[PDB]
């Protein structure tokens, strides 16, 4: 709260450096999933 | 001053100047004298001052 | 540091106090009441009064209002019938500014014409806001119905003014009433030096007697307001002593023998002579107002519609006990040390302190120590009481009522 | 420079549909403002002027020409008082910037 | 007066511009970039 | 009046540290 | 300055008898009680207000009116006072009174007869004002900007109680509050103008020797509405440092920039508690322009303060909260409180010198900490249906 949900402007700036991250892990971890459901 | 006792306020005005609230505080289509006021009015014909 | 009360030769008293305070306070007194007004120009000084921040011949309004509120200080102007005062109040190292902001409202206004038509909604706003509460109503009407011309004149502007007064009308007021000779220049927190230097390089220019008011003449009367409040209330005067005798020092005796606010929260020989007779709620008073050539004494009544009659009869006949000699002197000493104390109380603070100097600058041009009062008042003995009493009860009264007034009596029945 | 500016005069044509200089300013928030100042009287005959001016302009036609305006008549009504409402405008800037 | 008006958003300003730039090289997915 | 009847009582909705909240 | 101290001497009760000796030749000696309706456990919600009423109707040593009667023959001016932390009883009287001025203050606060007779009176008197108090909406609204914010402690009930305590109350109890919150170390006895302190503390010990020796802020909502009202007044408030905490004048800085209609603003303070807020009356039309420009100011001040604006605030709290020659009233009552909440009487020297190290930066940094993303009370009396509900007002408290 005291550092990303104090105020909009560090609020802004932890989501777009999340989601750069996120979309990668999402896809590797997607990666396991589906072979190893396949 | 000393006459005011406790009506200085209602003697004097202050304006703030520079330094309940107020609570909000017509026009109808336009001599002889004295003969004494009768006021009438009507169902169809619009009412009167016979002053 | 007694006040150093001198007066300039033009006229203007000055007076002041080096209290060494923290924050001074200067005010500027001068003699343009709405009793100088007639029935060309009524509500002119309302205006003026509400004219204090307009642009003036050396600072704009936005300067005055941004300078004065830049350094955090106060400009005011409280007003009776007979006397204005220009109160402005700050920091000792911002009242060189203060001065110049307040002298140049004083001395130099501008009137202008588009200033004045967006104060006129003011104007009417304020009238509502004090006409808010019964007693400021039934006080104008009872001052209304009590005198013929000069202190008949309202202290808030009529209905059918707002909308008329120009800027003709507050130059030719300020020029015929703002002069040297009416005005004192009082300072608590200063020195007087400055206070002169500010005095020639304003205050100076404006120096006539100005235009002389009429002499006020009693009328008497009765005005009745049916409005359908909860409460009556009822003022009845008749005329009496004014600035200057020792028959002003009997009548504030005399209010204060009869009761004159309660000492304590929530709770007179009045009050006596109606709680023995009535338990209805009531709040009977006396009522004072005294100018430089005339005066008002009285009773004050609120009360029950239904009650409003005998109570008021009641208050009536206490008085008529006073006038016929039925009083104590320890009463009379207990008048006299309440008298004095509010005195004291009213002096003790630092803008009544400048108030009571600034009064009785252009009451009498001189400075009466809070001491030679006190004992003045002790003068007043008890003869002298009953005798202003006598003054009351039988000179013509003048009447005003205000609420469910079914049952209020009048001046033939009272 | 008067030839100058009375030949310019006739030039801008403002005087032909009978419209002083003021007249013809645009109404910004500052023009605006010292317009309503205007005494009544200006403010009424600067209104039917410039009422006049839009009928002649419906017709493409111009005013006859001794109706014309004189460059020496041509008064300025609002040049005293924009200039205050000016004034007052860059008074009050500076002291924000305070 | 407006000197400190401006210091106090140059910070916060540069720290928007910096989160879209964050999101920008993301979402252009630029390797080149950042 | 205006003080004969108090909040009614939202304990059960209240969560009985604001930060982290 | 030259400021005249304030010399406090404690007795063995603990009256902490105080005093500040002015020009003036009348003065104000009054008793401070730390006990309010903060004290009181939901059975005696009314029990300060309703001994307030009690306490001038004669004691023994002054049965009926003597009370009323001496204290008005001196020439005095009895007042009392009850806040939701704090009582007062105090006399304005001609210094030289002050024997009797001390003395009377004596049997008000001990030695007091509460006549039955009369409790019934006064709880009659109370209870029908109450009947009516209800005309003063702004005390309304802030009796709920109380109630609301305070949810389920003892800061929530105001100090004159429901009636129904009113109605319900005997001597016994208000014999308890009495004999339970009037206790000798939570006593002080103030004096401000025209007094000598060795005379006031021998008047304390010849007389008034014998005195007896969690709060949460719930950030909520409440809405009154009733249509018929011509006006609308809102309230909405933060939680107040305290009283003690020093952050409270860069506080006042920041309600001296802030200053549609009565757009007021107030810093109450409470023990370790209190509302910072604003309170305005406006048409219900523009209730919502209001909020929003109120909003957008106590966040200019967050992220946007200017020296310049400090300093016209500096300057305005530094005009204010003088309370010297203010008059003896003010000044007494100013050092009647000192002594109960600070424990000590702060001089006017130490209050500008903490004026002068308030700088915009930090005012900025206390206005974030207390304004910034905080979730306000609201409370809503009249025509309140366009004022925003708890979302609306919830995001305007952040850009």
């Amino acid at each position: 709260y005291s550092l990303l949900f104090r105020r909009t402007s560090t609020f802004a700036l932890t989501i777009a450096v999340g989601a750069l991250f996120f979309e990668r892990a999402f896809d590797q971890g997607a990666d396991a999933i589906y072979e190893h459901i396949n | 001053a000393a006459r005011s006792g406790p009506f200085a306020p209602v003697l004097s005005a202050t304006s703030r100047g520079v330094a309940g609230a107020v609570p909000a505080a017509p026009v109808l289509d336009v001599q002889a004298a004295a003969r004494p006021l009768v006021a009438t009015v009507g169902l169809n014909v619009p009412a009167s001052v016979r002053f | 540091q007694d006040l150093e009360f001198t007066k300039l030769p033009n006229g203007l008293v000055i007076a002041s106090l080096e209290n060494y305070a923290p924050l001074s306070r200067i005010g500027l007194f001068v003699k343009a009441g709405s009793r100088y007004e007639d029935s060309n120009n009524l509500g002119t000084s309302h205006l003026l009064r509400l004219a204090s921040s307009l642009t003036t011949k050396g600072a704009s309004s936005f300067k005055i209002t941004r300078g004065i509120e830049a350094v955090g200080g106060k400009l005011s102007v409280t007003a009776t019938r007979e006397n204005m005062a220009y109160t402005v109040e700050g920091i000792r190292s911002d009242i060189e500014i203060l001065m110049e902001f307040l002298l140049n409202v004083t001395t130099a206004p501008e009137f202008r014409r588009w200033e004045v038509a967006a104060l006129r909604s003011q104007l009417k706003i304020d009238k509502a806001v004090a006409f808010q509460n019964s007693q400021t109503r039934i006080i104008e009407n009872l001052h209304d119905v009590a005198y013929k011309n000069a202190l008949a004149n309202p202290l808030y502007c009529p209905d059918y003014r707002m909308g008329k007064i120009t800027s003709e009308e507050l130059h030719y007021f300020v020029q015929n009433h703002f002069t040297s000779a009416r005005m004192a220049l009082v300072g608590l927190g200063v020195s007087h030096s400055v206070l002169k230097q500010v005095a020639e390089q304003f205050l100076n220019m404006r120096g006539g007697l100005g235009l002389a008011g009429a002499k006020a003449k009693y009328r008497g009367g009765e005005i009745r307001e049916q409005n359908g409040d909860n409460l009556v209330h009822a003022a009845i005067v008749a005329e009496s002593a004014a600035i200057g005798n020792a028959e002003a020092n009997a009548f504030s005796v005399l209010q204060h023998l009869l009761g004159a606010g309660p000492h304590i929260k929530r709770g007179s020989l009045l009050s006596q002579s109606v709680a023995k007779g009535s338990h209805q709620p009531f709040d009977v008073s006396a009522f004072n107002a005294s100018y430089s050539d005339s005066g008002l004494f009285g009773i004050y009544t609120i009360s029950q519609a239904a009650a409003a009659g005998e109570v008021i009869n009641a208050a009536y006949n206490q008085v008529k006990a006073v006038a016929q000699g039925n009083l104590s002197s320890a009463d009379v000493q207990a008048a006299k040390n309440k008298l004095k104390a509010g005195y004291l109380m009213s002096v003790e603070t630092s803008e009544g302190f400048l108030s009571e100097i600034g009064s009785q600058a252009l009451a009498a041009g001189s400075y009466m120590p809070p001491s030679t009062v006190l004992q003045q008042i002790d003068s007043v003995a008890d003869a002298d009481v009953v005798k202003a009493a006598k003054k009351f009860v039988s000179g013509k009264k003048s009447m005003a009522a205000s609420g469910n007034l079914g049952h209020t009596p009048f001046l033939d029945e009272l | 420079l008067d030839g100058f500016r009375k030949w310019y005069y006739n030039a801008a044509g403002f005087n032909k549909l009978g419209l002083m200089r003021d007249d013809t300013l645009h109404e910004t928030e500052d023009v605006k403002e010292a317009i309503r100042r205007l005494p009544e009287d200006l403010y009424n005959d600067r209104m039917f002027r410039i009422k006049r001016a839009l009928d002649l302009t419906m017709r493409h036609q111009i005013l006859p020409k001794d109706q014309w305006t004189k460059y020496e008549e041509d008064k300025f009504y609002l040049e005293p008082y924009l200039k205050e409402v000016i004034r007052e405008r860059k008074e009050r800037e500076e002291w924000a910037k305070k | 007066r407006y000197r400190e008006l401006a210091r106090n958003w140059i910070p916060t300003a540069g720290m928007w511009g910096t989160v879209g730039a964050v999101g920008l090289v993301w979402a252009t997915d630029w390797r080149l970039i950042l | 009046s205006h003080t004969d009847v108090k909040v009614p009582d939202f304990s059960d909705y209240r969560r009985a540290s604001s930060e982290a909240r | 300055q030259s400021v005249p101290e304030t010399q406090v001497s404690i007795l063995d009760n603990g009256l902490r008898v105080a005093s500040e000796q002015s020009s003036h030749a009348t003065c104000t000696v009054g008793v401070w009680i730390d006990a309010g309706s903060r004290y009181e456990t939901e059975k005696n919600n009314g029990a300060g207000y309703f001994l307030e009423h009690l306490a001038f109707k004669g004691t023994k040593n002054r049965p009926g009116n003597a009370l009323e009667k001496e204290v008005e023959s001196i020439g005095a001016h009895l007042n009392a006072y009850s806040t939701r932390e704090h009582t007062a009883y105090l006399i304005k009287a001609l210094s030289k009174d002050l024997p009797k001025v001390v003395e009377l203050l004596a049997d008000i606060v001990q030695n007091s007869s509460l006549e039955d007779s009369q409790i019934e009176k006064e709880r009659d008197v109370i209870l029908r004002e109450m009947q009516e108090n209800d005309a003063s909406m702004q005390n309304v609204v802030f009796d709920y900007l109380h109630a609301t914010a305070f949810q389920g402690t003892p800061l929530a009930q105001a100090v004159e109680g429901p009636s129904e305590n009113v109605r319900r109350l005997s001597r016994t109890d208000l014999t308890d509050y009495l004999n339970r919150h009037y206790k000798a170390p939570r006593m002080v006895l103030a004096a401000a103008g025209g007094v000598e302190h060795q005379q006031l503390l021998d008047l304390a010990q010849k007389h008034l020797s014998s005195v007896s020796r969690p709060c949460r802020f719930t950030g909520s909502e409440i809405r009154h509405r009733d249509d018929a009202l011509p006006l609308a007044h809102v309230a909405i408030a933060v939680e107040g440092p305290g009283w003690a905490n020093p952050d409270n004048v860069t506080l006042q800085v920041a309600n001296a920039i802030i200053g549609c209609q009565s757009f007021q603003t107030f810093n109450i303070s409470y023990s370790d508690t209190g509302l910072l807020g604003a309170h305005f009356v406006c048409d219900a039309m523009s209730i919502d322009d209001m909020v929003f420009f109120l909003q957008g100011q106590w966040m200019r001040l967050c992220t946007s303060a200017t020296e310049s604006e400090v300093t016209r605030g500096k300057n305005i709290l530094r005009n204010a909260l003088v309370s010297h020659l203010d008059g003896t009233t003010p000044v007494c009552e100013d050092i009647g409180r000192s002594l109960l909440t600070y424990g000590r009487r702060i001089p006017l020297a130490e209050w500008e010198s903490r004026i002068q190290e308030v700088d915009a930066q930090m005012l900025r940094d206390i206005c974030s900490k207390y304004f910034y993303d905080q979730c306000p009370a609201v409370a809503g009396y009249g025509p309140i249906e366009q004022l925003p509900d708890y979302n609306r007002i919830r995001s305007g408290m952040f850009w």
